[PDB]
């Protein structure tokens, strides 16, 4: 992922 | 100074040798969110705090505090600077422009880690020292001496602290955990955080040989 937890 | 690294690799020994939780131990800052665009620009941060950090792929690095105003820039042979979202000099536009983007994704879309977690020692504001990533998770090593781990797959996090010689742990289900190290090598723990923690060797070892 390019991001932490949505 | 050599000092938070080799406290580091002290606390890498510890884990080794690994009722054992403390609330004295709890840490006063962790990475909440966090954005990777290393391929263009850098990683964009948030403390939980609230403030916002970024480290540019120039080795720079901005941090604006949770008065969502003060900035402090990082030049790469570690020159600190000072200034404000109103007023800043034209050369640090576009980075500033970076940073309240990566602020506004943050914000918008993701979960703040560790919400929960419970608030007199002096708090002082670390920046992200490094970072990596494996197929499994995300390293995030901070300036205080702080590595935090969050594992991808099943979102459980570590949060180790060599000064405090602590580790937290958020589970699956989003509660969290702080336990003194020496009680875990005295007594041991469950191979839930057991398992976390030997990953967690291997990832300190990485970051302290690079």
């Amino acid at each position: 992922p390019l991001h932490s937890t949505a | 100074s050599p000092e938070f690294d080799c406290h580091l690799s002290d606390m890498l020994q510890q884990l080794h040798s690994v009722e054992a939780e403390d609330p004295a131990c709890i840490p006063i800052f962790w990475v909440s969110k966090w954005v990777d665009y290393s391929d263009k620009y850098g990683l964009g941060y948030q403390l939980c705090d609230n403030s916002v950090g970024v480290l540019f792929n120039d080795s720079t690095r901005l941090i604006l505090y949770n008065d969502g105003d003060s900035l402090q820039y990082i030049e790469r042979d570690g020159t600190e600077s000072y200034l404000t979202v109103s007023s800043h000099p034209n050369s640090l536009m576009k980075k500033i422009t970076l940073l309240k983007y990566f602020r506004n994704y943050m914000s918008e879309h993701l979960l703040k880690a560790g919400a929960n977690i419970t608030p007199d020692e002096l708090a002082r504001l670390p920046y992200l020292r490094t970072w990596f990533r494996t197929r499994s998770a995300i390293i995030l090593h901070l300036s205080n001496g702080s590595v935090q781990i969050n594992f991808f797959q099943d979102h459980t996090k570590l949060i180790l602290c060599p000064l405090m010689a602590a580790v937290t742990y958020i589970d699956e289900k989003r509660d969290f955990r702080t336990y003194r190290l020496s009680l875990l090598e005295e007594y041991g723990c469950c191979k839930e955080l057991a398992s976390r923690l030997r990953y967690a060797r291997t990832m300190v070892d990485k970051l302290l040989s690079s």
